[PDB]
This record gives structure tokens, C-alpha cells and sequence, in this order.
RNA sequence: CCCAUACCCGGCCGUCGCUGGCAGUCGGCAGAGCGAGAAAGAGAGGGACGCUACGCCGCGACGAGUAGGAGGGCCGCUGCGGUGAGCCUUGAAGCCUAGGGCGCGGGCCCGGGUGGAGCCGCCGCAGGUGCAGAUCUUGGUGGUAGUAGCAAAU
RNA sequence: GCCGGGCGUGGAAUGCGAGUGCCUAGUGGGCCACUUUUGGUAAGCAGAACUGGCGCUGCGGGAUGAACCGAACGCCGGGU
């Protein structure tokens, strides 16, 4: 039950098992354990997929552009602050706010 | 007040050779001289050996450095230990060589200069190559010591062939039940 | 009109009086020696306020004017006449001072034999 | 040295070294290898392995002296002799091996660990073993058994 | 004369002081644990390894041969950049030199 | 109470050693003494050979 | 508006770090330099100080502490091998001290007094080597206190 | 599983030199508080979880104070 919700990589494949390298805390030490689990009990971890994905357009957009010369940025950005805009108000003016007086419900 | 922990910023290192030999300390003056005012790191790898421990500069067999000189890009260059070059028996033909050594035993010099070789010390070295130009700097085999047999995971412990320290060795000295599946149990 | 120093700087002083072992007043077998308290309760182990003082690396001296005499000098102590030719070139920095248990005739030939060195004496006219 | 040691140090704190919760009594543990089975169980099973039990046959009279038997490996055989003889034996174009006698040196037993030098020889020893043959026979020696 | 009886208190302040390091990461890991069917056949692959050892080197003279005929088939201001080029040190030399005859 | 690591160590002095200590503070006079009647038989056997048969 | 040992600026001490710098004191056999944002050559056809290098010097940052660990003690005690052409009846050791000072400190050096015969510095060596306590051991002395008390049997 | 070759815009932010091995003392009675929480009428009670404290720690404040609030300490001058 100390590993169910972990996840870990394969090295080693039976027949109907695979067994599993697994990060299991101990008491302030970290252990790379093995475990020899049935195939029902396992998934395809999509944590690392994002990046193989991420892997080709990089892939991609290196060898295009390259020729073009055209300098594309690969590395990811966080959430930048949000540029200056306007926002317009045609015709409509900000309908008023006003706290609702209070009544007991009960 | 300031957030951080002294517990690590004093770094456990050897300044100066423990050592009150004198020859060593005139070695020790020489190099902290040519460490400190050549660019070559070299001289940095030759000083901060002369510092370490007698464990720490273990002796170098003429056969490691008979064997570790027949590399290819070599048959030339100088070759440098900071420790002691002890002879070897079991090794038969001795080609000539230019060893630079802190110590050499009296049967290995014999057997290099018979060879057409030459020894030269620290002193001499400084002279030829002052950067280290065109030299091999060697080691001896450090986790060699009979000590590091006895270290890692403690004996019985699973898959732990670590020797256990007994008085003697013989079928009644520690080959009963933490060793025999026949007794008890097994690692 | 006595020898003047090299250079004369103002001694400065972090303190000035003793540290004075903990409960040395209440006792007499309580000397004045300085020993660093160890009980587990002392007040004066633990910096309370109003305690004595205990002596810290902090009221170290500065080292240029460490063990500097107010004359300006720094004591060495000399036992005949030949330990003061060594004195000859530290002339303008270091005073002699004889050891109390040379003789009173032999001070007298120290004493005027420093003079023609015009190496300072810190107690020339003792014995008498 | 006593003016080195770690008591000169000590003097002036009150437990000598040894605190003051669990001060320095005279056994706390028992005396010598007491508790190997019962208190001592985890540091005699951690360090010493095997130390309880009973394994194997007694012999009641053993003499050393029977099973003496020093061994010897081919690496260092050609320093039983001196150096003359190796350099007369290659030299030697009538094809004469000299004899290595290394029971006269101190060993009975002969083991092939080492590589041998392209010489022949004629090794006289009481035992060998079955690498040792071979060696000595693929550089064109003899093995020759003495009693 | 009872006493505490477990607590996990002060033991994560314990367990960071010394870091929570993860185990040893290395390439090559071991193979134990693997299966011996699988481990048994990888070891023949390896005991055969030179036998097409000759294929090797003659594939592989082609194969840099190969691209070898291939490549040889084929083989803000501008005020302010003005300045950065005359006050570069190596290649502003012929530059500041008519600054030598300004004076002059 | 055993410590980390180490031997068994198994001492043989818990009798009452102390008692029976035998030092060897007279052993150069023993050397001397020995030496010095080894010369004076030599002497009274004179012409015969010091080894003996 | 008031003030903490907090924060800022400055002084000083120490520790740590730079595994920093200094053998270049290179002088009529002379030429006085390497603070300079930019991989690399001032390349040939009569003159202060200093550098016990285990020394000296420069920058930074930092400093609580029981149990415990380590380092440094030109801290201290006693004896031993060396050494000081050491000290001493023109006064050693010891002890006293409203004297003069040094050291953060352990401690030490002078002056004065007393004393009457031995003693110390430095480099090593050795240890029965440093006390406030243990209802500690032995010896001595207080307060209590000129007090309780010196009243059984005429 | 092996060789051989080609690809470096080092492929989120921020911070920071890391790794590793010996030998090893003391400790193994704890206590308190915010929040969560069990028994109990309750407790300056008994028992846990998380973090921080006290213990090992002075200093300014709470008149007073092991633990609260501020803030952690070489020796000083000025400022705040």
C-alpha cells in the first residue's frame, strides 16, 4: 500500500509482471526499492510524455528556421505580466456595484 | 541576526605536511613558490600531494608504472609520484625510464638504472619542467590498504562482503549461525 | 629630557579593570583568578543583566599598540650586561628592564651601560 | 605523554567528558561480552555473523606440522634464483634448462598465478597443481616431484 | 511511574539537517533481480560479440566514406554601435587613430 | 558493552594476574652473570674446546 | 515623540573564506612596471622598510550555547637531557604589599618590605601536574558566648 | 546487447560549489504553544499529528515570570 499513487521506471519484464524502481522515504532517506507488480496494477505514466512531445517541435524548430536564420525561442517562459491594452466601453457605461443589505435567512 | 548555519564553513583540508621533515618542508617551500606564480596546474596537483598522509600517497609497484607507461601517447614523458616507487619481483623486463619520485626503494633503483633509466627527485624536477611540461603524473593504488576491506555495509547484512574482524580464522570463528543456512540464517 | 619612542600612538583600551572570578568577594577561598563559571543555574555562565562580566576575544587589544608600555615601549627583560646588545638596533621600540634578582652591583653596570646604547630602562634607580 | 592526552584538557569541567544524565557508572551494559544473545543481540548480529554455534568435525590432537604446506606461485618462481642463472639460461643457445629446486628455497607446492618468462625450466617441487603443469609445459619446462 | 510513549516530534527537524538526499543516480545500473531466461541469452550475445567483428570495421569504413563524398559534393542605434566599435580594444585600433591627429 | 564495531576480544586476566606478574629487570644482570660463567668454566677446562663435545 | 545586544555607518578583536598576495631586496653586469572590462610577448633575428616563508601582507563575510567534540596556549606545577661564558651572601626560594605596569584570559613582570641559600629562561622529555563543593580527609579557627551552666541527699 | 556516425539555443523560474569515506562522543526521563485531535464533567489532567519554541538563551516589552510579543548576543561610538 506504501506504493500505491507512486511512480517509478521499469527494468526487468516477465511474463505477466514487471518489476519496478520505485522512490520509497524512509524516515529521512530515500530508497530506490524494487518491486515485482502484476500488470493490472499498472499504468502508462503520462507525466513524461509533455516533454517527449515538447522534444519535437524543438527538434523541429531547430532544424526549421536554422536555414531561415530566424532566431525561435525554444525554452518554456512562465506566465508573463499582461501586456497594456485598451478596453473599450462603446456605447454601454459600467453598470453600478452595491452591497445588498442584509436579511436573516433562517 | 543572520539565517544561515555555521556547521560547514570551515573546510577540513591540509594546508601544510604535519610532517617536521625538513627536506619535505624545503619541497613544500619550493612548490607553494611555483603553485602559486605559474599558471600550469600541474604544480597545484604536485603541492597538494606533498601534504597529504603517509595512507594517502600510497607506494607506486615498478610494474603499475612499467605498465601504465606502455600507453600509447607516451614512451617519452617524464613520469612523476608524488609517493615511493617499490620494485617488483614478478615483473621480468624493465624498459628505460624518467622517474621523478619522493622515495625509491634500493632494489628498484638498482633494477631502473641498470635499464639505462634515470630517477630524478622533486628538486631536479623543478629544474627540467618547471610547468610539468611533457610529464605523467601517476598514483599509486589508493583503496589498496588491507583497511578498506573491512569498510562499506557492515558484515551480516544482506549481499555485504565486507570482512568481519575476528582474532583468528578457523571452521570456529564466526562460520555458525549468521552464516549457514543450516543454522538459523544467512546473508 | 628622557629617550622618546619611534612613534608615540594613543593606547586605547577596551576595559580597564580585572575580570574578577564569580563569588571571589563572598569568599576568601574564593580567589580573584578568573575561572569560567560551569554550573548548569549561573547567572553570570548565562549573561544575565547586572552580573559580572566574563572575558571575550572581543576586548582583545589592538594589535598595533598590544603590550605597549604608556611610555611608549614594550618590555624585555635582561639578566647581564650581554643580553643588552641585543637591544642596539630595537633602540627606538623596545625598553630594557632588569630582573629583580640581579645583584644591586651589577644593576650599576647595566644601568650606565644602557645609557651609553641609549637604550630605556624601566627601573634604573632600584636598588640604590 | 600525559601533558597531550585529553584529561589535561578536561580539568575544570565537571563530568570529565562523560555528561551529567547518564554519568559514568561502572558496568551499564555487564562486563565483557555479556548479553551477546539477549541486550548485545543486534551488534553481535550486525558485526559478528556467524559467532553463535557449532560447525564441523574435531580433531582432537591436530599438530601443524602435518598439514605444512607453503605454496608458491609462477609469477615470483624465477626469484627463488639469482639473477645469473635466468640471464645465462636465454642466453644459453644449447637449449640447457636450469633446475628451480623451491622445496631447497622453502616452498612445497606450486601454483600458477603468475605468467611466465619464454624459457625453459625444471622445477623440482613436492606438489602442483594442475595450472601449474600446464604452464610450465607450454613454455617448455619439466615438472619434476621430490619427496 | 508511566512515561511518553512514541512521538515523531522533533524527528523531521532531525532528518533536514543532513538533507534528504535521493539515492545515488548512475548510469549503467545493475542487472540483479533481472530474469535469468533473459539475463542468460544477453550474456551469449555478448560471448559472440566478435565473431562479426571483421563486418564491423568494413561496414563502418563505408559508412564515414560515405558522407565523406557527401560533404565534399557539397563543399539599436547606429550612433551607439559606431562608438562600441572604436572603443573595442582589438579591433577599434585602426579606428582610434584618426583621434591621434585630432589634437594635432 | 561493545561500541560500533570491532573484535571479540577475549582477555585471560580475570584471575588474580597481578600476583604473579614476572618482570625482567634482572635480565642484563642474568646476561652478565651467564657470560661470566661461561668464560670461567672456558678457563677451568682451558685447552679442551669452550663449545664443548 | 521614547528605546533592544535587532537594522544602518564607523573603529577594534577573533574566526572562517579567498585552498588570496610576497623569493622581484631582479641597482653604472643598474633602469625604478604588471589596477588591466575583452584567448595571448614592455621577446629576439647614490637609492627607507621588509621575507622568525611555522613569516609578513590585502580583501570580504561572520561571532548565542548546556551535554559533547576539537584546536591553540610566550598559561601554570614537579623532575630529566641539552642550552643560556644565565642569576645569587653587594641577598636565592618563600611570604607581605593603599606601589608601577602587561595580557581578552589562564597568568606574568617590575618597585618596596621581610627572609637567609639556593634558583630560573629557552629547545626537547616525563608525570602521583592545577580544586569551592564530595553529610570529602587531616589540622586550625570563629559566631553562638563571657551564654547554658557550676541547684539530689537540712 | 554491442559498435559507428550526426546533432549544443545546455531546452521552466529562483537560489546555491558539490561529492564521498573513515573514526566518533553525548543522548535514548522531556516540556510548552497556534491549528487538528482521543479518553475525561473537568484539570496547570492523560495521549497523539503538524510546525515553532523552552530545554541549550541572554536582550527590549508583558509590573512580576523557563515557553507569550519583538528580536537572537564579539568589544564600542553615532543614527534609526
Amino acid at each position: 500500500k506504501c506504493y500505491h499513487g507512486k511512480t517509478g521506471r521499469v527494468y526487468n519484464v516477465t511474463q505477466h509482471a514487471v518489476g519496478i524502481v520505485v522512490n520509497k522515504q524512509v524516515k529521512g532517506k530515500i530508497l530506490a526499492k524494487r518491486i515485482n507488480v502484476r500488470i493490472e496494477h499498472i499504468k502508462h505514466s503520462k507525466s513524461r510524455d509533455s516533454f517527449l512531445k515538447r522534444v519535437k517541435e524543438n527538434d523541429q524548430k531547430k532544424k526549421e528556421a536554422k536555414e531561415k536564420g530566424t532566431w525561435v525561442q525554444l525554452k518554456r517562459q512562465p506566465a508573463p505580466p499582461r501586456e497594456a491594452h485598451f478596453v473599450r466601453t462603446n456605447g454601454k457605461e459600467p453598470e453600478l456595484l452595491e452591497p445588498i443589505p442584509y436579511e436573516f435567512m433562517a | 541576526g543572520v539565517d544561515i548555519r555555521h556547521n560547514k564553513d570551515r573546510k577540513v583540508r591540509r594546508k601544510e605536511p604535519k610532517s617536521q621533515d625538513i627536506y619535505l618542508r624545503l619541497l613544500v617551500k619550493l612548490y607553494r613558490f611555483l603553485a602559486r606564480r605559474t599558471n600550469s596546474t600541474f604544480n597545484q596537483v604536485v603541492l597538494k600531494r606533498l601534504f597529504m598522509s603517509r595512507t594517502n600517497r600510497p607506494p607506486l609497484s615498478l610494474s603499475r608504472m612499467i605498465r601504465k607507461m606502455k600507453l600509447p601517447g607516451r614512451e617519452n614523458k617524464t613520469a612523476v609520484v608524488v609517493g615511493t616507487v617499490t620494485d617488483d619481483v614478478r615483473v621480468q623486463e624493465v624498459p628505460k625510464l624518467k622517474v621523478c619520485a619522493l622515495r625509491v626503494t634500493s632494489r628498484a633503483r638498482s633494477r631502473i638504472l641498470k635499464a639505462g633509466g634515470k630517477i630524478l627527485t622533486f628538486d631536479q624536477l623543478a629544474l627540467d619542467s618547471p610547468k610539468g611540461r611533457g610529464t605523467v603524473l601517476l598514483s599509486g593504488p589508493r583503496k589498496g590498504r588491507e583497511v578498506y576491506r573491512h569498510f562499506g555495509k557492515a558484515p551480516g547484512t544482506p549481499h555485504s562482503h565486507t570482512k568481519p574482524y575476528v582474532r583468528s580464522k578457523g571452521r570456529k570463528f564466526e562460520r555458525a549461525r549468521g552464516r549457514r543456512a543450516s543454522r538459523g540464517y544467512k546473508n | 629630557a628622557a629617550l622618546r619612542p619611534l612613534v608615540k600612538p594613543k593606547i586605547v583600551k577596551k576595559r580597564t579593570k580585572k575580570f574578577i572570578r564569580h563569588q571571589s568577594d563572598r569568599y576568601v577561598k574564593i580567589k580573584r583568578n578568573w575561572r569560567k563559571p560551569r554550573g548548569i543555574d549561573n547567572r553570570v555562565r548565562r549573561r544575565f543583566k547586572g552580573q559580572i562580566l566574563m572575558p571575550n576575544i572581543g576586548y582583545g587589544s589592538n594589535k598595533k599598540t598590544k603590550h605597549m608600555l604608556p611610555s611608549g615601549f614594550r618590555k624585555f627583560l635582561v639578566h647581564n650586561v650581554k643580553e643588552l646588545e641585543v637591544l642596539l638596533m630595537c633602540n627606538k621600540s623596545y625598553c630594557a628592564e632588569i630582573a629583580h634578582n640581579v645583584s644591586s652591583k651589577n644593576r650599576k653596570a647595566i644601568v650606565e651601560r644602557a645609557a651609553q646604547l641609549a637604550i630605556r630602562v624601566t627601573n634604573p634607580n632600584a636598588r640604590l | 605523554p600525559s601533558r597531550l592526552r585529553k584529561t589535561r584538557k578536561l580539568r575544570g569541567h565537571v563530568s570529565h567528558g562523560h555528561g551529567r544524565i547518564g554519568k559514568h557508572r561502572k558496568h551499564p551494559g555487564g562486563r565483557g561480552n555479556a548479553g551477546g544473545m539477549h541486550h548485545h543481540r543486534i551488534n553481535f548480529d550486525k558485526y559478528h555473523p556467524g559467532y553463535f554455534g557449532k560447525v564441523g568435525m574435531r580433531h582432537y590432537h591436530l599438530k601443524r606440522n602435518q598439514s605444512f604446506c607453503p605454496t608458491v606461485n609462477l609469477d615470483k618462481l624465477w626469484t627463488l634464483v639469482s639473477e645469473q642463472t635466468r640471464v645465462n639460461a636465454a642466453k644459453n643457445k644449447t637449449g640447457a634448462a636450469p633446475i628451480i629446486d623451491v622445496v631447497r628455497s622453502g616452498y612445497y607446492k606450486v601454483l600458477g598465478k603468475g605468467k611466465l618468462p619464454k624459457q625453459p625450466v625444471i622445477v623440482k617441487a613436492k606438489f602442483f597443481s594442475r595450472r601449474a603443469e600446464e604452464k610450465i609445459k607450454g613454455v617448455g619446462g619439466a615438472c619434476v616431484l621430490v619427496a | 511511574a508511566k512515561s511518553k510513549n512514541h512521538t515523531t516530534h522533533n524527528q523531521s527537524r532531525k532528518w533536514h539537517r543532513n538533507g534528504i538526499k535521493k539515492p545515488r543516480s548512475q548510469r549503467y545500473e545493475s542487472l540483479k533481480g533481472v530474469d535469468p531466461k533473459f539475463l542468460r541469452n544477453m550474456r551469449f550475445a555478448k560471448k559472440h560479440n566478435k565473431k562479426g567483428l571483421k563486418k564491423m570495421q568494413a561496414n563502418n569504413a563505408k559508412a564515414m566514406a560515405a558522407r565523406a563524398e557527401a560533404i565534399k559534393a557539397l563543399v539599436v542605434s547606429r550612433k551607439l554601435h559606431r562608438l562600441a566599435y572604436i572603443a573595442h580594444p582589438k579591433l577599434g585600433r585602426r579606428a582610434r587613430a584618426r583621434i591621434a591627429r585630432g589634437l594635432r | 558493552a561493545p561500541s560500533r564495531n570491532g573484535m571479540i576480544l577475549k582477555p585471560h586476566f580475570h584471575k588474580d594476574w597481578q600476583r604473579r606478574v614476572a618482570t625482567w629487570f634482572n635480565q642484563p644482570a642474568r646476561k652478565i652473570r651467564r657470560r661470566k660463567a661461561r668464560q670461567a668454566r672456558a678457563r677451568r677446562i682451558a685447552p679442551r674446546p669452550a663449545a664443548g663435545p
